């Protein structure tokens, strides 16, 4: 059924499953007009389908065109996820194709569900982990194609670089939502503190910065204050 | 007019007729319920004073035989029976009315209750909902599940009711998938109406019997059954005209007949909003969502 702490060691089994992430797939400003009445002007946005086992992202981008001359675009904006999402499971070979998708928002599974219908054996399950992949934005290497992007176009990364040489699954999750949620709740601060060092540097085909096991350490626990802090400001703790 | 004949009433019982019901004590001298009127669908149901739980019942036409009721004690329960025999019939027909041991089916004459209820359920179709082609008459209970239901046991038992699924591949045309989940037109229109029911008199029909088994059997998949076929009309966006004015006239006497106090399983909140109030046709049933905002308005 739906994913929560009594099953989230399942995320890391050899059951192959992604995780869909539609928070960034329409994605707007909003403005004044000359006769001083609100608009929407939209960006290009992503999909963030992440298979948390292995560190593959399958970087879905959505062109702003895809919006042109269309009305309800919040709502469409879930069908072109689930319809982005399962013509990738069709593209990949049968023994790639995931056993279960886990949407990160409820209001995913009713188009998934509708558009997987040639995959009945593919479960379409919610979450009630309160993850945060809409920060994946704020990674600097990500939002740049998906920004720069002149057409709809896939761009494949591992998200865990080359953490998994040293570390397992298990372990290289918990870091990347530990840096994604400090990455969401103080932006500025988070990135100060991966970056500071010039002397750390980012691998052309990486997208963090090449710590080395000792300087995880320190970002993590870092990491893990900027968090605690961030919320005693939220509520006055 | 037309009769049914009680060979005896052994055990205490409520007896229903259609919308009327009688109390029958224990081997009281009862003979049956005469002055039925031809011409409709007519269903007599049991409840048992020892058992509430299952109701049974059979559906028949008088137009396709002579039906008489006989208690069953290896069974345990009333049993419809047809008589081949026209001559023996009318002559037992014939003397339980001399000896006036029958109740009088009673209907007021300003009355289109039943009318309205039944209005397009034909006997031959119930016949394919209730396969047991030895008998004209067909036997449904309180415990007895549907076909979707059976997917999700025993099919000589089972209610064959049309199998409807929003989301599946017969309801969803693919590279329509959007559209035709959020306006079920095409699988309504196409698939069902044109494609397995024909014509709507057909589907209203099993509406119309669906909504009967939920309410004389609180059969609980016939009671799926009605709500789903009222969903997949109020969720189209284009319905002919006069399917929208029929189905208003049908829901208002089955809110109508309903008794109140069974509101809570009978009506499931979730498709009545949606059709009476955020549906294509929220504004198209002005009978139903009357009569249901002044007699159930908690639902809602």
């Amino acid at each position: 059924g739906a994913m929560n702490s009594s099953n989230y060691a399942e995320l890391f089994n050899n059951d192959i499953k992604l995780f869909v992430d539609d928070t960034n797939v329409y994605r707007v400003t909003v403005h004044k007009t000359f006769e001083g009445n609100v608009a929407t002007k939209a960006i290009n946005g992503c999909i963030f389908t992440l298979n948390p086992k292995t560190g593959h992202l399958f970087l879905k981008i959505i062109h702003t065109s895809v919006w042109a001359g269309q009305k309800r675009l919040s709502q469409l904006a879930k069908w072109k996820t689930a319809e982005e999402v399962s013509a990738l499971v069709r593209s990949l070979p049968k023994e790639e194709q995931p056993k279960q998708i886990i949407v990160t928002r409820k209001a995913m599974l009713d188009p998934l569900e509708v558009h997987m219908l040639d995959f009945p054996n593919i479960a379409i399950r919610p979450t009630e982990l309160r993850l945060p992949f809409s920060a994946a934005m704020s990674i600097d290497k990500l939002s740049d194609v998906v920004m720069k992007a002149t057409e709809p176009q896939m761009v494949l990364f591992n998200i865990y670089d080359d953490w998994l040489d040293r570390i397992s699954s298990y372990t290289a999750f918990s870091r990347l939502t530990l840096l994604l949620r400090a990455l969401k709740t103080n932006e500025e601060s988070a990135k100060m503190i991966l970056l500071s060092d010039p002397t750390i540097t980012i691998k052309s085909y990486h997208l963090w910065p090449s710590f080395t096991d000792e300087q995880w350490i320190t970002i993590e626990s870092q990491m893990r204050d900027l968090i605690l802090t961030e919320y005693g400001r939220k509520y006055n703790v | 007019m037309n009769t049914v004949p009680f060979t005896s009433a052994p055990i205490e019982v409520t007896i229903g007729i259609d919308q009327y019901s009688f109390n029958v004590k224990e081997n009281q001298p009862f003979h049956g319920i005469k002055d039925i009127p031809i011409g409709h669908v007519h269903v007599i149901h049991f409840q048992h004073a020892d058992n509430s739980s299952m109701r049974y019942g059979y559906w028949f036409d008088c137009r396709m035989g002579n039906f008489y009721i006989q208690y069953d004690p290896k069974d345990g329960l009333y049993k419809m029976m047809e008589e081949r025999d026209g001559a023996k019939f009318e002559n037992i027909v014939h003397n339980f009315k001399e000896r006036q041991m029958m109740v009088s089916y009673p209907k007021i004459d300003e009355d289109d209750t039943w009318y309205n209820l039944t209005e397009f359920v034909q006997m031959d179709k119930i016949r394919k909902i209730v396969r047991k082609d030895e008998n004209q008459f067909s036997y449904v209970d309180s415990s007895m599940t549907t076909v979707q239901e059976n997917e999700l046991s025993d099919p000589a038992h089972s209610l064959n009711y049309t199998v409807i699924n929003f989301k599946s591949r017969e309801a969803i045309r693919p590279g329509h998938e959007m559209e035709d989940f959020l306006d079920k037109s095409y699988y309504l229109n196409t698939v069902m109406l044109q494609g397995i029911f024909k014509n709507s008199s057909n589907y209203f029909g099993e509406l119309q019997f669906a909504f009967l088994n939920a309410m004389f059997f609180g059969n609980y998949g016939s009671s799926l059954q009605w709500h789903a076929m009222i969903e997949l009309i109020c969720s189209s966006a284009t319905v002919p005209k006069h399917m929208l004015d029929k189905l208003d006239e049908i829901l208002y006497y089955q809110i109508k007949t309903l008794p109140e106090q069974y509101s809570d399983i009978l009506l499931n909140e979730r498709v009545w909003n949606i059709c009476l109030y955020s549906s294509f046709q929220k504004n198209s049933l002005h009978n139903t969502e009357k009569i249901m905002e002044n007699k159930y308005p908690e639902l809602l």
